[PDB]
């Protein structure tokens, strides 16, 4: 249910933004939109989430202001936009939804196959 | 910071007593109440330092006593109830037992400063 | 064997006096408040967790108390109007007049008192209809408090802005907060830290909707003692603002007229321009939006299928079934059932209120204090954000709510409902190896 | 700002019979983990949530438990079922007191 | 009894001297009068504990210090009074000489605390 | 004499420390004012007993503690300090390391009554 976009390479020092498509259920309902990215190496960390009934966000420390994360219900996208990029953030990065609600509550569920940034 | 050790075992918090200790001091609405307030503080603090003293345990943050434990108040290992649990927990387990403890140690301290006069009479 | 330890990291639920601190002729004396902090501390603390019930939350009482101490001796030292209580020879306003304003302002003469104990003079002003009975059932009327109460002029130099105050522990306690984004008043709270104070909070008046408090950081939320019982309240709050934007379109003319040594009355002189109805004006798409999202945290508690339909308020007083406030000094009383006109069913614009403007007003709810606003001179425009909603339910297959007033106490413990106030008890005994 | 730590980096066995995972939580998450299952050329799948409930994606022979700080996963019977790289994650940041911030352990491999 | 010891004598009475201390800190009509009071018996309860810390007697219900008896103040024997004699008789018999003593004893500490000091130096 | 000390030398103002401390605790108008004055002179009195009290210096005027001078502070000869300076003079000489000194005898004062429960559980 979840498609990516936007991948490929940046200059060094330049921008990328990533996109992240629902389909089969609208971002209008209490979800969480995060990205995390995978590291060449396999390391895994999260960058950033969104929670798409209010526009709240909450980023990862070592993101220190180049990410900025959105989401918008009128295209049901969300979408990463990352800049000041080096080649310590070339990874697989992908978004995945997290539910609101009691079970499964922060627990990502569905994982969209990621898109490769390299820089 | 002033609650820090809360989260912390016992055998850990007793480390940073003094955290607590140096914040217990610290006619119109809002004019009468903290007038109010400063003394009921100073109140407060007194009677801590008051059984301290009577328990001969003034001026510290940690006293040995002679008084034995009971057994019956927490039957609790040492290595239990200074490795994994914290103050708030034990402060549960022994509550009902805190008017006992006061009682033997003022005891205690009355019992071994008439000794010590009878020595220095020597 | 027993050790005694001195600064023991333990605590107490407990309830003590609470004193107010102000970051900086106010009618809350913020003035009088402790200096605040300009970078308070807050302290995790891990692995702690604790119980808290906003219900049962003693620090709203405070704040409640001293709302109206302060409120009350902000008037203190102001002029008494008992001089009024005059039988009014009084007539309607007719001068180039919005029809359904029509009879709403009205023309008095009479003969009031002056600086001299041998004189009288014949002066006129301007009232509104609620502030008025009649009695000779021009006709006579006598102001409405007059068989009731004593009316004291608010001095005009005072203000009514609602400055915010911080409430702060006295030695030896401690304010615990919660920091769960999702805590619905009760119950443990998993994630916990303490400061010396409060977060500012504005002492804002109001009924049907609350104006200007916080928002919910991420899901809207629903709060009651008990939601199944239909004699409680339900408080809403919003995850995003609703704008409001309210005006009283009348440039009017203030004069004062002496009535004894010292003293003068604020009588509402004449109308510049036409005049016009008092209204406020709801964004249409912002409030649709709004309420479909209380809707659906509401179902969680009546059923998946269950209807919710809205309604507006029950009759009575205009103090309890329309939304009142205070903006810009003037209180205005308006007709809310424009917001509450609708059934959710399973699976630019505005909207315009009509408002209504009292000068005697009973502000708590209290009897034998009235208090009399002086008119001002001028256009007034308001602009608030509103933050949430007061519900009651109306009690097989449709639920329905009614926007209703409650107690000032219900507009307070919707931004105290993090807090809790606890006292620290620093002796603690315990087994150690060690003898003296 | 709640860090997890997972270990063993690489376990291993035989074919047949189990395995485990431990990962350590910085601080109490009161039970928020989710454990994951990622084979090569996917994202991860979620195989347990709350420390011990299943998606019902994954059979018994993946179970887990703890509580606070501390939890454990059990692989109990491997027939080379995968070469996946398990991870720890915390779905519950007490710093903040949100589910909207989220912290992953390096994983663990598990190699048979 | 907080003053059950008043008739006994007064190698008997000081025994139970805790009993006392226990009890020395415990805008309308019965408004103002309370805040008044408490502060006052913060205050007396205050003086005490300075004059105990001045001669070197913190933390003590009984301490012996280094100043003589001059005799003149009174020349009963000890088995006198000790034995046959109440804390009130006591009182009145040498409370001409309080202040004499508590000079005598606010001198001696000072002298020993500078000997101290030079002995912690060596 | 309460301040006669201030133009004496250091070595010689310190020896006469009883004098300034027994004048340390000594709804109309002349009325509540003296409540409110009385309560913040003892909330002084307390906050200074307090820091000696976690400095483990209750109860002296003159204690030594175990923390050295760090030099930096002032480097001074002790015979020029002791014997050609005042208080008052000295007071303004290292005004801006209080708050250091202070936060080293605190810290101190507990590492040692930590050890010695260690050698009361042996
Ligand atoms: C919700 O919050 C909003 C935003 O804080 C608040 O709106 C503010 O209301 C105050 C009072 O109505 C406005 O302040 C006035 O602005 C006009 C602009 O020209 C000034 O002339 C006014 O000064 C006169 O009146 C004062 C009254 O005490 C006198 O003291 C002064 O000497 C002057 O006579 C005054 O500054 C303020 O501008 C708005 N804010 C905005 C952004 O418009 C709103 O009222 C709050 N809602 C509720 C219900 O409380
Ligand atoms: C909250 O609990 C966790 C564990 O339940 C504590 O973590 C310990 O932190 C110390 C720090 O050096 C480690 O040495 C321990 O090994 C950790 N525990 C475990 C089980 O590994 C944490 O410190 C606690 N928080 C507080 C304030 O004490
Ligand atoms: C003061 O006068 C007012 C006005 O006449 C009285 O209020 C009225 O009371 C009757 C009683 O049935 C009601 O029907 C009217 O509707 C009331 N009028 C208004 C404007 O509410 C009031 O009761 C009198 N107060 C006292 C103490 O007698
Ligand atoms: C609040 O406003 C509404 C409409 O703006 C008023 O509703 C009208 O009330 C009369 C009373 O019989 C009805 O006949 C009309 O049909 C109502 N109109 C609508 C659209 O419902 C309401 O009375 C006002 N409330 C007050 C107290 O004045
Ligand atoms: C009141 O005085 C009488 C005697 O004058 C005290 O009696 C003594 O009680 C003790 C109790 O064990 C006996 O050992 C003594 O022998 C008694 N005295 C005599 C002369 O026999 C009595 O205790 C006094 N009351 C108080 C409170 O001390
Ligand atoms: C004020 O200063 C003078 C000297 O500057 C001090 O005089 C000293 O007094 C003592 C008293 O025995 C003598 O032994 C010293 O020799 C004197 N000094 C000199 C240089 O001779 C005087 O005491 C000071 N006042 C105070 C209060 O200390
Ligand atoms: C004044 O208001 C009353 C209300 O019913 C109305 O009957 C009367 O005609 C009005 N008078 C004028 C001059 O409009
Ligand atoms: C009230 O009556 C007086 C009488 O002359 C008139 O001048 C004044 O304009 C009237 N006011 C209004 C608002 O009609
Ligand atoms: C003032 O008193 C006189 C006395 O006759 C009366 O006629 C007049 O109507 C009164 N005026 C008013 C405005 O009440
Ligand atoms: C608030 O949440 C707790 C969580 O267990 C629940 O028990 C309580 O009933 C909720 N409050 C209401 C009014 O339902
Ligand atoms: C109100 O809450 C109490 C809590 O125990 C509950 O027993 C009671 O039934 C509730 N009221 C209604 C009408 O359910
Ligand atoms: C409310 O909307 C109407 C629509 O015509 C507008 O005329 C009026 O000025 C608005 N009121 C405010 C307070 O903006
Ligand atoms: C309130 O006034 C502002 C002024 O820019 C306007 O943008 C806003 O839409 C108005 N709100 C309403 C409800 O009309
Ligand atoms: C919100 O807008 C939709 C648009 O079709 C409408 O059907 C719905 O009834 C509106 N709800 C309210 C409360 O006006
Ligand atoms: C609510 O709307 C109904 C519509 O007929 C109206 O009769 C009733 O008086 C309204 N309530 C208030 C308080 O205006
Ligand atoms: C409520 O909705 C009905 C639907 O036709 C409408 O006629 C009525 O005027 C609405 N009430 C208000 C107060 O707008
Ligand atoms: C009211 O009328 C007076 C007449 O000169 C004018 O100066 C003033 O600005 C007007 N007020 C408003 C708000 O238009
Ligand atoms: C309304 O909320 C917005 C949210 O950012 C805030 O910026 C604005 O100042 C708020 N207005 C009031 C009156 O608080």
């Amino acid at each position: 249910q979840l498609v990516e976009s936007g991948g490929g390479l940046v200059k060094p020092g330049g921008t990328l933004t990533l996109t992240c498509k629902a389909s089969g259920f609208s971002l209008s309902d209490s979800y969480w939109m995060c990205w995390v990215r995978q590291a060449p190496g396999k390391g895994l960390e999260w960058v950033a989430c969104v929670f798409t009934g209010n526009g709240k966000a909450y980023y990862a420390r070592w993101v220190e202001g180049r990410f900025t994360i959105s989401r918008s219900t009128s295209l049901n996208t969300a979408t990463l936009q990352m800049t000041s990029l080096t080649a310590a953030d070339t990874a697989t990065y992908f978004c995945a939804r997290g539910d609101y609600d009691d079970p499964l509550d922060g627990v990502a569920t569905l994982w969209g196959p990621g898109t490769l940034v390299t820089v | 910071g002033f609650l820090g050790a809360a989260g912390s075992t016992m055998g850990a918090a007793s480390m940073t007593l003094t955290v607590q200790a140096r914040n217990l001091l610290s006619l119109t609405v809002w004019g009468i109440k903290q007038l109010q307030a400063r003394v009921l503080a100073v109140e407060r603090y007194l009677r801590d330092q008051q059984l301290l003293g009577i328990w001969g345990c003034s001026g510290k943050l940690i006293c040995c006593t002679n008084v034995p434990w009971n057994s019956s108040w927490s039957n609790r290992n040492l290595s239990e109830i200074w490795d994994n649990m914290t103050w708030l927990q034990w402060d549960k387990e022994i509550s009902n037992y805190t008017q006992i403890i006061y009682g033997l140690l003022e005891e205690s301290q009355n019992q071994q400063e008439k000794n010590e006069q009878d020595l220095l009479a020597l | 064997w027993v050790t005694v330890y001195y600064g023991v990291p333990v605590w107490k639920d407990a309830e003590t006096t609470l004193f107010c601190a102000s970051d900086a002729h106010n009618v809350w004396a913020t003035h009088a408040c402790v200096p605040t902090d300009p970078n308070p501390q807050e302290i995790h603390l891990e692995n702690v967790t604790e119980e808290f019930n906003m219900w049962k939350n003693n620090m709203v009482e405070q704040m409640h108390t001293d709302i109206i101490s302060l409120w009350d001796q902000s008037l203190k030292p102001c002029v008494k109007l008992t001089p009024l209580c005059v039988t009014l020879q009084c007539t309607n306003v007719t001068n180039n007049i919005t029809d359904d304003m029509r009879g709403e302002l009205k023309n008095c003469s009479f003969n009031m008192t002056t600086e001299l104990r041998d004189k009288k003079q014949k002066v006129y002003s301007l009232f509104y209809r609620l502030d008025v009975v009649q009695i000779n059932e021009n006709k006579e009327y006598r102001l409405i408090n007059c068989n009731t109460s004593a009316i004291t002029q608010a001095c005009p130099k005072v203000s009514f802005e609602p400055i915010p105050i911080h409430y702060c522990a006295p030695a030896g306690f401690a304010i615990l907060k919660c920091k769960d984004k999702k805590f619905n008043g009760t119950g443990p709270c998993p994630s916990v830290s303490t400061v010396q104070c409060t977060h500012g909070i504005k002492p804002v008046v109001s009924t049907q909707l609350l104006l200007n408090g916080s928002l919910a950081e991420e899901e809207v939320m629903i709060r009651s003692e008990n939601i199944t019982n239909n004699a409680k309240n339900i408080l809403v709050q919003f995850n995003t603002p609703v704008q409001i934007n309210c005006t009283r379109p009348n440039n009017n003319t203030r004069k004062s007229i002496r009535i004894g040594p010292g003293q003068a009355f604020y009588a509402t002189g004449d109308i510049i321009g036409d005049i016009r109805q008092a209204h406020c004006n709801v964004s249409k798409a912002t409030w649709n939006e709004t309420l479909g999202k209380v809707v659906k945290q509401l179902r969680k508690h009546f059923g998946n299928n269950t209807i919710i339909r809205f309604a507006n308020s029950s009759g009575g007083d205009l103090e309890v079934t329309t939304h009142s406030f205070n903006c810009g000094g003037e209180f205005f009383y308006c007709n809310t059932s424009g917001l509450f006109n609708s059934t959710w069913i399973s699976n630019n614009d505005s909207i315009t209120l009509p408002c209504r403007i009292k000068q005697i007003i009973n502000m708590w709810q209290r009897i034998g204090q009235a208090m009399y606003a002086p008119p001002i001179q001028g256009v007034i425009r308001c602009v608030s954000n509103i933050t949430g909603l007061i519900l009651t339910r109306d009690g097989s297959t449709t639920e329905t709510f009614r926007p209703g007033g409650g107690d000032m106490r219900d507009n307070w413990r919707s931004e105290l409902y993090k807090y809790k106030v606890v006292k620290i008890e620093p002796l603690g005994v315990a087994p150690t190896r060690c003898k003296r | 700002d709640i860090v997890m730590t997972q270990t063993p980096s690489s376990v291993s066995a035989a074919v047949g019979g189990t395995v485990t995972i431990n990962c350590q939580a910085s601080e109490s998450i009161y039970s928020g983990l989710a454990w994951y299952q990622q084979k090569p050329g996917q994202p991860p799948k979620l195989l347990i949530y709350r420390a011990s409930t299943l998606t019902s994606g994954v059979s018994s022979r993946f179970k887990g438990s703890g509580s606070g700080a501390r939890f454990t996963l059990t692989i109990n019977d491997l027939e080379c079922a995968d070469a996946a790289t398990y991870y720890c994650q915390s779905c519950y940041d007490t710093t903040i007191g949100t589910y909207g911030s989220w912290a992953f352990g390096g994983g663990t491999e598990v190699v048979v």
